[PDB]
Formats: structure tokens, C-alpha cells, sequence
């Protein structure tokens, strides 16, 4: 056999490769079609690890789905994207991108170059972007009515609707004690900081966010209090042990007293480590590694309550909640390294296990949502919920301009589009005009998705939004007639619209410069 | 269809066929644990892959065992594993609540009704169940004839009537020993022993503790009557330096002085133990029980015993706790500074050898806030029922006490909440008054299969107890010897407040979501 | 339409491989089946008449026994009611020693007579209530049949006949002899207390001759050859050491660290006088015999040698201590010499060659001690096993008599008189409950017809004649196994007696099992890994 390639490598090229790129990214797309809006209904996925997922968010729908397809891949991974930046919009995302790809079928079926496409595709990109600026508002972020409703816009579409103003008052709350600044950087990072810690029973309205962390963890000797109301905390990264030397530190006996000795001066050295902690005064000391039961024993004498091996990631929050500065050597603890700030330390039976907390704080910029509810998986959705909830705060105190929902915000940029392709006159005012008309689909998903007359109602919305100040003209996801989202409330952050528009776009855009797969060749 | 052109390997069910799927797996594990409900209901026999036998009745502990590969009934056992790990009771009846209201739901959406309607019906059916039954709540005093009455309730549904009458006292004066007013009780201080060698009624609660070993000296004394007990965390043993080091020597008379100094660490501890003990008990009149979470070595055994010591090594982590709240000690990590008031008493202790295991009674103690039940019986299935029974007895009288209400068992609260939905049902605006009668005609599924299970006619049970109700407004139930209607409270036939709220919201939340799932999907290939 | 689609729900959720059952067919009819089906496979072994069988288990080794518990154990009982019967069987073993066969005969009654009243229509739950009242009546009833009391557990020749009834319906051929025996070495360990530790009577399994060759010894036998040169000794002051006869080293690693040829000279010299001195000292407390738990090194071996005192080494703990308890010696963890009091003592310690076997005895001549041995020889080791397990048997009665010195008519008099009195019993109660009352009465019937049948008559007639001995008024009259034909005679008079404790217990547990078997509705085993 006289190959060039090896076998095994197959080439497709052509049409043929571009229509199956289009069709795979909307499969994908009719995948999570009815996941959008207010009245989406919930999938049940089946994990491989014999797990379940049942959840509304595009994202992790695709992320636990697979595929085999590039095209596939490619949607999957800016829903990845979209979540990662923005954390909402993930099938928004996904739905525009798989209406801008069959927009562009026919101009590709049409002899027209997928170059020019392109070209089309981002000059529409471009004057979206200006639209949604124009047409946006601004946000008073001390105003908590108008965060809770650009909250509530948000997670009213996901299955904690139930329970709105509870999970809008935890995200807010989570939002605004994560917020940090020092050495001019502020920082909102909800992801180190703002912890859900999902506790299986009770009643999801008794969920809360703690002006503190919890942690699941017990005292290291029962002697030890289990309840203190204004703890001076210690923290640290090193072992409350005595551990080898990092030589080869071996010894040698002769004489007899020096067994002994050595282990006594073993002893000694636990007693000048828990003495450097004593000198301090604290109430509790926290550990990422062990503590001796002879560290346990000088500890309790000194009267302090000991936690013995808890995570970097729980240890970090508790400093930034309770005020203190992890230390890795006893002797170079400082009274600025002392944990001052926390209200009180409990350590509680939740059910049958022990949970610590370190609440009552004053200015806790750490926190843990203690989530309870039916079970994991409830309470799996629940905390994705959340997290989109607190990413949508987060957008807003970051980028204060808000963007009607509804599909307004789609409609008054497909109109600004159309009305803006009239003085276009080359070729590309079609595929121009095209992805124009197919920002549409997310009022048409929605109209789907609710149960009403897409024809009838987007006819009445398209006319609607040739009037003069009807930009904020959208539709119900919940009754199937449009409305003034300046009555409804459904208003959007600007920056995730903009994020999902351009994500689309360059969706699209990579697609259609996509011609001749290959494969089969083996890295 | 779309997922399957992605992913050829993928298995997919769509609008009617996950609905169907998930309600006829929900209707199937009802129909399993219909039979569990009530202590007229059945026990059930559950072998291993190894062929090893469970005798049960409990919803939990039936689900976890039995041979399913559903992902409903997966969804369906987490939510009664949580119910179990909150509560300790509600399995079997939150299973059945769940199926019935997926059945009685079904009903409705099977004739075009939108399950979204269902589950906003059934949200104003919670709230309104929840308002009635916080309406219904029993407040009362917490004496031990109610706690008694509590406990009644739920070991009778766990076993056999004598038994529950044995479970029942032994239950109930574990936790009133236990508990310390206004203080959550921790149940960690009951220990829970077993025996395998004696009758089921033989389960008793030792005021003290019982150890699963005891000493491993020979000449150690079986029995102590006046003890002073040291609860210890401290090695007994050789301990090797975290350093390494080695002995050299240049002679056996060296090696032999290196052979006794390298045991005189130890031996200081154990000097420190037992000078402790001879200023204590200057006589033998008093003993001296040395209970040690860590080990101690042969030559500290001898030591020990040759001073009248009974050492017990390897202790438990948790009976470090317990013998310091039974017998009133200090439980110690070193012998630095040792005092008498490190010591607890125990008015007796003694061994017990059951075939090739030993055991070890602390008992006599003043007034021990941690105690024993020791499970006796003739098979470790009849240990292992009456572990889950005594579970879930020291649950309810636990939330007995922590919510000092108590609401009627039978079925009443059921009945009363139907009847009471029911006539909440017009003031709901649109078709979810339909959720809302789903909701109830769900409610009385609990009094249904209570007489399903004496063996009565549903129907007909039901409109007597109806009747009664809504004649009398008396929270009537199913007397599931008569098949007539009974007040439970009367009777006393209690449930837990805390296990009716974690039903209704619990059942509802999962219930509301299966009912909402519109496509069942595996694609992780 | 050729197939049959399992139903939606539970039979389409189950697993590949697991098994579902509910109802009265399907679960509670098989399980009684079951449960028959064991009784039946035990049932031929109950009583002197009892036939032997020869399981072989998966490991190839050979059982050749009619003890009921050694049965089942070397079965590979797999229905779960019938293991739920045998944990039953196997309690009884715990709890009595002796009675297993009882448990079992009479929990299979109870389940076939359960069987047909859920057949003429009573519910399990009907059923559970008479047979939970029938056996409270039982309990009742015994202590009224009890017929004779032990009255002295000191004696030899009343211990004998107090233990021949047990150790009768195995070995029935040879009694008296195993009865004579068992009684020694119960007595020899009995101490002044009322305690009693069957641990303490030690079974010595040596091939060769018979079972009438077979001995107590007060004392200890170990198969063991002793490790130097003296092999006797008249006067034992035994020094017993749970460490090797060896040199104590460090458990830290030791080193020898030699910088000097001086040093490197002497090393060798000092160790060996340091066993010398050691050994010495050992010697000049009087110790002639040392039992050592560890090793011997070659050294200590020399020096022991050179002082003439003889060397035991037992590999076991519990060979130590059984040592110790006998000589009265205490284990010491270091090779110091023995204090007046941690010395142990025996009127001889000698080797020994019983058959082709080399043994260690320690004997004591007095006729008491904390151990006993007993020497069973035989021409082969199933029948030695089975003399042991006879033995167990004796030895277990004799502990029920220490615990509770009341006895019962044998050969089926005490069931006899329990059928006839719950009968009547039943008679009077009136309800559902009298037709299980009735059926546990007829249960106990079983095992005069068990007895019957294995002494090769008709049980009906032999049945019908108890009954009306019984009516007659005799409570102690029970079968006559030395009969041919149909026989009936006094059980006390003759010497057949049982324990009251044994009855109680047996009655107790084989109600329990057949109570839960019955409770059991539904059963869901799971793919057999
Ligand atoms: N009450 C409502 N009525 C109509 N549209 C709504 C309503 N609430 C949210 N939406 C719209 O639904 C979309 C969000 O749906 P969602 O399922 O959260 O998808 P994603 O966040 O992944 O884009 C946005 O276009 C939003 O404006
Ligand atoms: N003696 C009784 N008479 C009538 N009903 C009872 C009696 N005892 C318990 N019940 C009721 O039977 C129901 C089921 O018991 P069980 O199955 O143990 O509870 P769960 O459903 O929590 O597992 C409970 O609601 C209880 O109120
Ligand atoms: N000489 C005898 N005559 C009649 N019955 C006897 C005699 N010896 C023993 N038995 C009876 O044999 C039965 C016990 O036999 P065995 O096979 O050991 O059963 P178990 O295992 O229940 O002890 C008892 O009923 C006992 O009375
Ligand atoms: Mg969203
Ligand atoms: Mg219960
Ligand atoms: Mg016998």
C-alpha cells in the first residue's frame, strides 16, 4: 500500500462540510431551545458517575452532554465562555449563534462568500454594540429595590422563582460582603469568597447567608467549647506536631539518659509551639494541617478550642470573614495577625454531623450560603441558580447600565439594524439585514416557549418597534402579549447582552470561515 | 431525534415519555413501600449479593436495599435519605406522597392540563397545608408520659408490639438522662451496643456505658465495685522518636542498659498513673480503671495490674466523651500535671465475655449524662431491625422535645388537611384549583394506605373518618384495629411536627420539579 | 402475542439478576418449604438411634457426625429462612451447647403446622399470636415437668448419670465410659464457686487405640518435644516466660559499634556470660522447668543444658496461659528469675510418646486443679472429632447444671406432656387463636416421632401409647429405644433426663425463628455475587 496520508484520515470539503457545521451548531441549538425564558420546563441529565443533574442552564445541559462533532465542540465551548465571563446568557448564547449560522446558510447556498458573510457579520456586530449603548439605562447600585429586581430579571427564569426574593436577598447580601478593595483593586470575587455549603433537609426558606463561613468540622477534644461570643481567632498553615527535618537529621545513642531526653525534648518543643500561641491569647486556633494531642492537651490548659485540619480555601474565607492573616510559624504570630472580628463561634449538630461557625461578624469580607433543601440535587439547581443570581449582581456593580429583557433589547437593535441597512448598498446589506432579522429569535423562543402566536405576536412586536420610543417594547414569557418593560421590569445587564451578541457573532464568524474538515490523524 | 444526531449512543425521553417514565417509576416504588406503612405493615426480607439478611420495615432502609437502576428512584431516595438524616422518620410516607401526588397529578395532565398549572396548585395547597398544620399543632408540656406516647408511635410501626413496649421506656429514659435543659440534645451520647446472645427483650439501657473490649492482662480483676475512673488519650507504649535514631553500643552490658532506658518514657507515665492511684486508694477498698484511647504495651499491662489497675487500651474517640459526662472525669492527652479531680466514679465495673468478644460495664455512675442501650437479641438482623427501630424511636422523642409540639398520627392530620384544602380550593385563581385538589386527594393517601394495610375497604374507611371529621371537626383517624374513626390525640397516637412540615415541603419541592422535567437524557458518551 | 412484558413499576425497575417474592405463595409457602426441607435433611441424626453423616464441604474435609450444628455449619445452606433456622440452631449451640437439633425439628413443625392453618384460612399474623401465647403456656408448663434436681455437682458417680443422656444420643454404643470421664475432669476443674469455664477442659486428639483407651489428665498435654536435654521431672517449679529465651535487645534498631579490637575480642564473651549469668540465676531460684512463648537461641539452650533444667516452648498465647492457669506460675515479659510466688508448680513434668506422638506432660497428682485434659485416642480422627464434639456436649450439660441444677424427662416425655397440657389449653381458649394454640402443641409431637422413627418403630403407635400413659397420669414415661417394638417406661427411673435450662431455651428459640419466618411477607434478594 503506497499512501501519502495515512489511512484513517478522512477530508470532507466543500458545502457539504459547511452545511454540517451549520446543522450540528443548531442541533445544538434546538438541544436547549425551550430552556429559555420564564416558563422553561427542567431536563434530567444522566451523569456518567451514575449521578443527575435537573436544571434549566444552558451550560451545564452542553457541558454534560457530548458530542462528537467540531461544530458541536465549538458551540459547547463558547456556552463554556459566555459562562465563564458573564455567567448568564448561556443559552441565549447558544440560540443566537444557531440563528445567525441558518441565516447564513441561504447567502452560502446563494454563490456568497463566506468572507463576505463575515465582513456583514461583524459591521452588524459593531452597530449592536452601539445600539444596546444607546438604548441602555443606567443603575443607582446603592438603590437594593433596583438590584433586587435586575436580580429577580434574572433568576426568575431558573427554578428558585419560587422563592425570589429569598434567593435575590442572599445573592445581594453574598454580593456585597464580597466586595474588596486594597491598594485601589476592588474585587468581587464570589468565587473564593461567597461559598454555598448544601445541607441536605430542612426547608429551602430557612436557607441564609452567614455574616461568618461555616465549615463542617468538630472540636478536636470534647473538653474544648463548642461556644464562644467574642473568639480571638488564630490561623495557620503549619502542623501543630512535631515532623522530621527536611536533612537527613538521623541520630545516635550511646548513652542511656538520651532516649529519654530526645523524647522529652519532642515534648518540649510542642509545649514552646502551643506557648508562642498562648502568648497571644486567642479562643480558637485553626489548622490546614494537624494538631498533636499533646498541642490539644497545652491548648485546652491555655482554655483555647482547636479545629484541627480544614482547607486553604475554608482557612482563606475565615481570615477574610473574622479579620485574621494565616501564619505558618507560631513565633512570628502578631497581635495584627490575631483574628478580631468575628461575633461568635458555634459548633452545631446539623443532623448528625457537627458544623462550625464562625459567625456575628463585623465587616466579613468572606461568606457561606448555607443551603438547605429536599436533596442534592435540589439543591445542586439551587446553587446554580445562586451563582447566576450573584454573577448578575456582580456584572452590575462592575458595569451599572441596564438593557430591557423580553426580547426588547432584541428588537430595537434588529430595527435600529434594518433601518441603518437602507443606506447600505453593496451586496452585504442582505446577510446584513439577515442577522438583523435573526436577533429576533429570542422574543420568537420566548413566544415558543410560553405557548402563544409567534407569527402574531413578533408581527405586532416588529410593528410596535417602528414607532419612536417603543425600544423598550417586549413580551411576556409568562402570558403571551407584549408589554412596556418599563412596566414589566425585566431589564437585563447591559454587559451580558453585549457579551452574548458578540459571542454569537464570532460563533458564527469561525464557523463560516470553517471549510474542509480533517481528521483522523493521531497527535 | 437532535441529541441522537450528535450522540448515536444516547438515550432520550421527550414531553409525554419522561412524564410517563418518571411517574410510573414514582407509582412503582410506591406500590413497593405502600406495604411498609403502619404497624399493621409487613416486614420485608432483604439479602445481599453475599447473602446476607436484613429484616426491615423502614422506607429508607428498604430503598437502599432493594435492586433498582431508576433515575426517578434515585431522585426519590435522596429526598427520603435527607427526610432520614433530618428527621429519623417520614420515608415511607414521603414516598408515598410523592407518588400520589405524581398519580394524582397524572390524572389531570393526562387530560391536556399543563403540569406548570399542576405545580402552582400545588404551591398554594403547601402554603395553606402549612398554615393548618402549625394551626393543628399540639403545644405541650414534654412529660415522659408523652415522650412515651411518641416513642410508642414509632417502634410499634418499627417492630413487634412487646419489643416496642421494651424500646419504648428504654428509649425514652436514654434521652431524659441525656438531655440538659434548653440545650440541643446530642444523641452522640447514647452509645448503642450489641449483643448477640440473649432474647430481642432483653434490650435494656444501662445508666453508664458499655466498651466493646476490656482488659488484655490476665491478672487484671474482672470486677470493681468503688472506681475511680481515668479516661485517658495519652500512649501506654513504646514510642519510637520522629527522629531516627538507633541504639550503638559496644557491649551486651551496654545493650542491656540501653534495653532499660529506652523504655523509661513510658514507664514515667505509668509511675505518674499509678502514684496517682496509690494516693487515691490508699488501700485496696476503692479501684482504679485506666481506659486509654491509645495503646498500652504488655510491659505497662503488668506494671498496671501489679498495682491493681484495670487498663483498657484503644478506647473510642467518642467514649472519651461519654465516660467523661457518664462517669464525671477529665479525659486527658498527658500525665504533665495529674490530679484527683481528673478522676470520675463509677459505682461498679465489671467484665462480660460473650464467646471470643469481651465487654466492659461502667455503670452505678451519679447522675451520668451519657448512657448505653444495649441491643440484645438472638441474630444480628434482629440486632440490626432493632438498631434502625431504636434510631428512629430516639429521633422522634428527640423532635418531641426539640419542637415541644406534637401533632396527631392516623392519618388525622392528613384528613383534616384535605378537608381544609378542599374548602381553601375557590379562593385559587384559574385551573391550579385543580393542583390544589391534587394536592389533597394526595394527603389522603396516608390514612388509605393505613387501611389498606388492616385490611379494610379504602373507600369506605375514608368516608367514615371524612364524615367524622366534618361532622365533629374532631382530628379524627383510621383505628387500625376497627377500621373506624378514632381521635389520635385521644388515643395517643402521636406524630412529629417537624416530620409532617419536612413531608409537605419536601414532597411538594420534588414532586413540583419531576412533574416539570420534560426530557430524561444520558448523552455523557 | 408470544411474550409476556414484565408489568410497569417495581418488575421493570428490579435489577438483571434480583429476585422479588410477595405473598403467602410465593415467599411465605417457599420459605416454609424451606425450613422443611432443612428439618427433613437433619431430622434421621436426632437421638441415641441417630445415623452419622458424612458432609464433605468445599474444602474437601470430612465430617462424619450426627451433631445437628456441625450439620448445618459444613452445609451450604442458601434459602434464607432456612439460615434464618439455622442462626437459630447456632444460638442454641452458644447459648446451651446441646439442643440444636431440637431447635431445629421443632422450628420446622411449627412452620408446616403454620403452613396448613394459613391453608384452612387463619392469617399469619393469627397464627404468630398462638404460637407467641402457645410458647408463653410452654414456659409456663416446664418448671412444673421439672422432675429431679442435680443435688451435688461435686460427686462422680451422679455426674455421670446426670451427663449420660447428653453424651448418649451421640456415641450411644459406648456412654458410660465417655459419661465417666467427662464427669472426672468436670469435677477436677470445678472449683469451691459455682463458676464454671469449659475452656479449662482440654482435649488432647492422639491417634492410635480406641476410645476406651481414652484418660483424663490433671494437668496439661502438649504435642511438643522439649528443646534440650532433660526430658523428666519429678518436682516442678516451673518458670514461665511469655518472651524468647533469649538475649533482650533494644526496639529502637540496635548496633554493635566496635572502634577497638579489645572490644571487638570481648563482644562475643560477654553476650554468652551475660546468658550464663541470666540463665544462672534462673536455675539457682530452684526453677528446673522454663516455658518459654518465644524462641530459644542456641546459647540459652547451651546454658539450660549445663544446669539441667528443662526447656518447653509453646508457639500458642493461649497454650501459655492455659499453662500458667494449670501450674500456677505467671508469664513473665523478662527473662528475670521467677519470684517465690510467680513460680509455677506440678507434681511431674515429663516427655511422653502416646502412639507415634511425642507430648509434653505437665501433671499434677491431686486430684483437682484449674485444667484438665482429656486424652482421646482412636483409631481414627473423624471418630476422634466426634468423640469431641461429644465431649462439648458433656461438658456444656455440665455448665447448664451450674447455671440451673433442674432436669426434665427425656425420650420425649417432657413434649409429650407440653403437647397434652397446651392442648388443653387450647381447648379452653376460645377464638382464631386456639387452632396455632392447638398446632404448637401438635409440634412438640415431633419429637417422640423423630425418636420413634430413628429407633426403627411406628411412631403413631408409640405416640398414642405416651398419650395415654400421659392421660393416666405418668408425666416421666417417655419411648423405650431398646425395644423392637412400640415401648413406653419411666424416664427418671430409667435415667433419662434433660435440662430444664436446655428445654426452655430450645422451645424459646425455635418459636422466635419460626415467628419471624412467618413474619417475613415480602423478600427482594439481590444478583448472588
Ligand atoms: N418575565 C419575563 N418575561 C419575558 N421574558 C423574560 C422574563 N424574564 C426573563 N426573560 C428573558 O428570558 C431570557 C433569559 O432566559 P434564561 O432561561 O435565563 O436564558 P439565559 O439566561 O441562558 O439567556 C432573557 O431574554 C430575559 O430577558
Ligand atoms: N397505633 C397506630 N394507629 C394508627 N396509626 C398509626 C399508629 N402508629 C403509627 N401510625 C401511623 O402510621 C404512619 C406510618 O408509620 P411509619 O411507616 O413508621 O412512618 P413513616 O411513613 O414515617 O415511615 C404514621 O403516620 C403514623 O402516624
Ligand atoms: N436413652 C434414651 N432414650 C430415649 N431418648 C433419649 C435417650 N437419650 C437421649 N434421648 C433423647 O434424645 C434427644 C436429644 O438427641 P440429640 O440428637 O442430641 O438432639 P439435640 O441436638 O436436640 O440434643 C432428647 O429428646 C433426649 O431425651
Ligand atoms: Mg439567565
Ligand atoms: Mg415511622
Ligand atoms: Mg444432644
Amino acid at each position: 500500500p503506497v499512501l501519502v496520508l495515512s489511512q484513517n484520515t478522512k477530508r470532507e470539503s466543500g458545502r457539504k462540510v459547511q452545511s454540517g457545521n451549520i446543522n450540528a451548531a443548531k442541533t445544538i441549538a434546538d438541544i436547549i431551545r425551550t430552556c429559555l425564558g420564564p416558563k422553561s420546563m427542567m431536563k434530567m441529565l444522566l451523569d456518567p458517575m451514575g449521578g443527575i443533574v435537573m436544571t434549566n442552564d444552558g451550560n451545564a445541559i452542553l457541558r454534560e452532554i457530548q458530542v462528537q462533532h467540531p461544530a458541536a465542540k465549538s458551540m459547547i465551548e463558547i456556552s463554556r465562555t459566555q459562562d465563564e465571563e458573564v455567567g448568564d446568557g448561556t443559552t441565549s448564547v447558544i440560540i443566537l449563534a444557531g440563528e445567525m449560522l441558518s441565516v447564513a446558510e441561504h447567502f452560502l447556498e446563494q454563490q456568497m462568500h463566506p468572507t463576505v458573510v463575515i465582513s456583514a457579520y461583524r459591521k452588524a456586530l459593531d452597530d449592536m454594540i452601539s445600539t444596546l449603548k444607546k438604548i441602555s439605562i443606567p443603575v443607582d447600585i446603592s438603590d437594593s429595590d433596583m438590584m433586587l429586581n435586575i436580580i429577580n430579571s434574572s433568576i426568575t427564569t431558573k427554578a428558585i422563582s419560587r422563592w425570589s426574593s429569598l434567593a435575590c436577598n442572599i445573592a445581594l447580601d453574598a454580593v456585597k460582603m464580597v466586595q474588596f478593595e486594597e491598594n485601589g483593586r476592588k474585587e468581587i470575587d464570589i468565587k473564593k469568597y461567597a461559598r454555598v455549603e448544601k445541607i441536605p433537609g430542612g426547608i429551602i426558606e430557612d436557607s441564609c447567608v452567614l455574616r461568618g463561613v461555616m465549615i463542617n468540622k468538630d472540636v478536636t477534644h470534647p473538653r474544648m467549647r463548642r461556644y464562644i461570643k467574642n473568639p480571638r481567632i488564630v490561623l495557620l498553615d503549619s502542623s501543630l506536631e512535631y515532623k522530621k527535618g527536611e536533612s537527613q537529621t538521623d541520630i545516635e545513642i550511646t548513652r542511656e539518659e538520651d532516649f529519654t531526653r530526645i523524647l522529652q525534648m519532642e515534648e518540649e518543643y510542642i509545649q514552646q509551639l502551643c506557648e508562642d500561641i498562648i502568648q497571644l491569647k486567642p479562643d480558637v486556633v485553626i489548622t490546614e494541617k494537624g494538631i498533636s494531642d499533646l498541642a490539644q492537651h497545652y491548648l485546652m490548659r491555655a482554655n483555647i478550642t482547636a479545629i484541627r485540619r480544614v482547607r486553604k480555601t475554608d482557612n482563606n474565607r475565615i481570615a477574610r470573614a473574622c479579620g485574621a492573616r494565616i501564619v505558618s510559624r507560631p513565633e512570628e504570630l502578631r497581635e495584627d495577625d490575631v483574628g478580631t472580628g468575628a461575633g461568635l463561634l458555634e459548633i452545631k449538630k446539623i443532623g448528625d454531623e457537627y458544623f462550625t461557625f464562625i459567625t456575628d461578624c463585623k465587616d466579613p469580607k468572606a461568606c457561606t450560603i448555607l443551603l438547605r433543601g429536599a436533596s442534592k440535587e435540589i439543591l445542586s439547581e439551587v446553587e446554580r441558580n445562586l451563582q447566576d443570581a450573584m454573577q448578575v449582581c456582580r456584572n452590575v456593580l462592575l458595569d451599572p447600565q441596564l438593557v430591557p429583557g423580553g426580547g426588547a433589547s432584541e428588537m430595537a437593535v434588529a430595527h435600529a439594524l434594518t433601518e441603518k441597512s437602507k443606506a447600505m448598498t453593496g451586496v452585504e446589506q442582505w446577510p446584513y439585514r439577515a442577522v438583523a432579522q435573526a436577533l429576533e429569535v429570542i422574543p420568537r423562543t420566548l413566544i415558543q416557549n410560553c405557548g402563544a402566536s409567534t407569527i402574531r405576536l413578533l408581527t405586532s412586536l416588529r410593528a410596535k418597534h417602528t414607532q419612536e420610543n417603543c425600544e423598550t417594547w417586549g413580551v411576556n414569557g409568562e402570558t403571551g402579549t407584549l408589554v412596556d418593560m418599563k412596566e414589566l421590569g425585566i431589564w437585563e445587564p447591559l454587559a451580558v447582552k453585549l457579551q452574548t451578541y458578540k459571542t454569537a457573532v464570532e460563533t458564527a464568524v469561525l464557523l463560516l470561515r470553517i471549510d474542509d474538515i480533517v481528521s483522523g490523524h493521531k497527535k | 431525534a437532535a441529541v441522537k444526531t450528535l450522540n448515536p449512543k444516547a438515550e432520550v425521553a421527550r414531553a409525554q415519555a419522561a412524564l410517563a417514565v418518571n411517574i410510573s417509576a414514582a407509582r412503582g416504588l410506591q406500590d413497593v413501600l405502600r406495604t411498609n406503612l403502619g404497624p399493621k405493615g409487613t416486614m420485608k426480607m432483604l439479602v445481599s449479593g453475599a447473602g446476607d439478611i436484613k429484616l426491615t420495615k423502614d422506607g429508607n432502609v428498604l430503598l437502599h436495599e432493594m435492586q433498582i437502576q431508576h433515575p426517578t428512584a434515585s431522585l426519590i431516595a435522596k429526598v427520603a435519605t435527607a427526610q432520614d438524616d433530618i428527621t429519623g422518620d417520614g420515608t415511607t410516607s414521603n414516598v408515598l406522597i410523592i407518588g400520589e401526588l405524581l398519580k394524582q397529578a397524572d390524572l389531570y395532565i393526562s387530560e391536556g392540563l399543563h403540569p406548570r398549572i399542576i405545580t402552582e396548585g400545588f404551591e398554594a395547597a403547601k402554603e395553606k397545608a402549612l398554615q393548618f398544620l402549625e394551626e393543628v399543632k399540639v403545644s405541650r408540656e414534654m412529660d415522659r408520659e408523652t415522650l412515651i406516647d411518641v416513642a410508642r408511635t414509632s417502634l410499634r410501626t418499627k417492630v413487634h408490639a412487646e419489643l416496642a413496649d421494651v424500646l419504648t421506656e428504654a428509649v425514652v429514659d436514654s434521652i431524659l438522662a441525656i438531655k440538659k435543659q434548653d440545650e440541643p440534645i446530642d444523641l452522640f451520647m447514647i452509645e448503642i451496643m450489641e449483643m448477640k446472645h440473649k432474647s430481642e427483650t432483653d434490650t435494656s439501657l444501662i445508666r453508664g456505658l458499655v466498651l466493646d473490649h476490656g482488659a488484655r492482662h490476665p491478672d487484671m480483676k474482672k470486677r470493681v465495685e468503688d472506681a475511680y475512673i481515668l479516661t485517658c488519650n495519652v500512649s501506654l507504649e513504646y514510642e519510637k522518636t520522629e527522629v531516627n535514631s538507633g541504639f550503638f553500643y559496644k557491649s551486651a552490658e551496654e545493650r542491656e542498659k540501653l534495653v532499660k532506658a529506652e523504655r523509661k518514657f513510658i514507664e514515667d507515665r505509668v509511675k505518674k498513673i499509678i502514684e496517682l492511684k496509690r494516693k487515691v486508694c490508699g488501700d485496696s477498698d476503692k479501684g482504679f480503671v485506666v481506659i486509654n484511647q491509645k495503646g498500652i504495651d504488655p510491659f505497662s499491662l503488668d506494671a498496671l495490674s501489679k498495682e491493681g489497675i484495670v487498663a483498657l487500651r484503644r478506647a473510642k474517640r467518642r467514649n472519651m466523651e461519654r465516660l467523661t459526662l457518664a462517669c464525671g472525669g477529665v479525659a486527658l492527652n498527658s500525665f504533665d500535671d495529674l490530679s484527683p479531680d481528673c478522676l470520675g466514679h463509677a459505682g461498679l465495673v465489671y467484665e462480660y465475655t460473650l464467646g471470643e468478644e469481651k465487654f466492659t460495664f461502667i455503670e452505678k455512675c451519679n447522675n451520668p449524662r451519657s448512657v448505653t442501650l444495649l441491643i440484645k437479641g438472638p441474630n444480628k438482623h434482629t440486632l440490626t431491625q432493632i438498631k434502625d427501630a431504636v434510631r428512629d424511636g430516639l429521633r422522634a422523642v428527640k423532635n418531641a422535645i426539640d419542637d415541644g409540639c406534637v401533632v396527631p398520627g392516623a392519618g388525622a392530620v392528613e384528613v383534616a388537611m384535605a378537608e381544609a384544602l378542599i374548602k381553601h380550593k375557590p379562593s385559587v385563581k384559574g385551573r391550579a384549583q385543580l393542583g390544589v385538589q391534587a394536592f389533597a386527594d394526595a394527603l389522603l393517601i396516608i390514612p388509605k394506605v393505613l387501611a389498606q394495610n388492616s385490611g379494610f375497604d379504602l373507600q369506605e374507611t375514608l368516608v367514615k373518618i371524612q364524615a367524622e371529621h366534618s361532622e365533629s371537626g374532631q382530628l379524627v383517624g383510621v383505628d387500625l384495629n376497627t377500621g373506624e374513626p378514632m381521635v389520635a390525640a385521644e388515643v395517643g397516637v402521636w406524630d412529629n411536627y417537624c416530620v409532617k412540615k419536612q413531608l409537605l415541603h419536601s414532597c411538594t419541592v420534588i414532586a413540583t420539579n419531576i412533574l416539570l422535567v420534560d426530557e430524561i437524557m444520558r448523552a455523557g458518551m | 402475542a408470544l411474550h409476556v412484558p414484565k408489568a410497569p413499576g417495581f418488575a421493570q425497575m428490579l435489577k438483571e439478576g434480583a429476585k422479588h417474592f410477595s405473598g403467602l405463595e410465593e415467599a411465605v409457602y417457599r420459605n416454609i418449604q424451606a425450613c422443611k426441607e432443612l428439618a427433613q435433611t437433619t431430622r434421621t441424626a436426632y437421638g441415641p438411634n441417630g445415623m452419622n453423616k458424612m458432609v464433605i464441604n468445599h474444602l474437601e474435609k470430612l465430617f462424619v457426625t450426627n451433631d445437628a450444628a456441625t450439620i448445618l455449619r459444613e452445609l451450604e445452606v442458601q434459602h434464607p429462612a432456612a439460615k434464618m433456622i439455622v442462626m437459630a440452631s447456632h444460638m442454641q449451640e452458644q447459648e446451651v451447647g446441646d439442643g440444636t437439633n431440637f431447635v431445629l425439628v421443632f422450628a420446622g413443625a411449627l412452620l408446616e403446622l403454620a403452613e396448613e392453618l394459613l391453608r384452612i384460612g387463619l392469617s399469619v399474623s393469627e397464627v404468630i399470636e398462638g404460637y407467641e401465647i402457645a410458647c408463653r403456656k410452654a414456659h409456663e408448663i416446664l418448671p412444673n415437668l421439672v422432675c429431679c434436681s442435680a443435688k451435688n455437682l461435686r460427686d462422680i458417680d451422679e455426674v455421670s448419670s446426670l451427663l449420660r443422656t447428653s453424651i448418649m444420643s451421640k456415641q450411644y454404643g459406648n456412654e458410660v465410659f465417655l459419661a465417666k470421664l467427662i464427669a472426672q475432669a468436670c469435677v477436677s476443674i470445678f472449683p469451691d464457686s459455682g463458676h464454671f469455664n469449659v475452656d479449662n477442659i482440654r482435649v488432647c486428639k492422639i491417634l492410635g487405640s480406641g476410645i476406651s483407651s481414652s484418660s483424663v489428665l490433671h494437668g496439661m498435654v502438649f504435642k511438643k518435644e522439649t528443646e534440650g536435654d532433660v526430658t523428666s521431672v519429678k518436682d516442678a517449679k516451673i518458670a514461665v516466660y511469655s518472651c524468647p529465651f533469649d538475649g533482650m535487645i533494644t526496639e529502637t534498631k540496635g548496633t554493635v559499634l566496635i572502634k577497638t579490637a579489645e572490644e571487638l575480642m570481648n563482644f562475643s564473651k560477654g553476650e554468652e556470660n551475660l546468658m550464663d549469668a541470666q540463665v544462672k540465676a534462673i536455675a539457682d531460684t530452684g526453677a528446673n522447668v522454663v516455658v518459654t512463648g518465644g524462641k530459644v537461641a542456641d546459647m540459652a539452650l547451651h546454658y539450660a543444658n549445663k544446669y539441667n533444667i528443662m526447656l518447653v516452648r509453646l508457639n500458642s498465647k493461649w497454650d501459655l496461659r492455659r499453662l500458667c492457669k494449670t501450674v500456677g506460675a505467671t508469664a513473665l515479659p523478662r527473662l528475670t528469675p521467677p519470684v517465690l510466688e510467680e513460680m509455677g508448680h506440678c507434681d511431674s513434668v515429663y516427655l511422653s510418646e502416646v502412639g507415634d506422638t511425642q507430648v509434653v506432660v505437665f501433671k499434677h497428682e491431686k486430684e483437682d486443679g484449674a485444667i484438665s485434659t482429656i486424652v482421646l485416642r482412636g483409631s481414627t480422627d473423624n471418630l476422634m472429632d466426634d468423640i469431641e464434639r461429644a465431649v462439648d456436649d458433656g461438658v456444656n450439660t455440665f455448665k447448664v447444671l451450674t447455671r440451673d441444677k433442674r432436669l426434665v424427662p427425656g425420650g420425649g416425655a417432657t413434649e409429650i406432656e407440653l403437647a397434652k397440657q397446651i392442648t388443653s389449653y387450647g381447648e379452653t381458649c376460645p377464638g382464631l387463636e386456639q387452632y396455632a394454640i392447638k398446632k404448637f402443641a401438635e409440634a412438640f409431637e415431633a419429637i417422640p416421632r423423630a425418636l420413634a422413627e430413628n429407633s426403627g418403630v411406628k411412631a403413631n403407635e408409640v405416640i398414642s401409647k405416651l398419650y395415654a400413659v400421659h392421660q393416666e397420669g405418668n408425666k416421666n414415661v417417655g419411648l423405650d429405644i431398646e425395644a423392637e417394638v412400640p415401648a413406653v417406661k419411666d424416664m427418671l427411673e430409667a435415667g433419662i433426663l434433660d435440662t430444664y435450662l436446655g428445654k426452655y431455651w430450645a422451645i424459646k428459640l425455635a418459636t422466635n425463628a419460626a415467628v419471624t419466618v412467618l413474619r417475613v411477607d415480602q423478600i427482594i434478594m439481590a444478583k448472588p455475587a
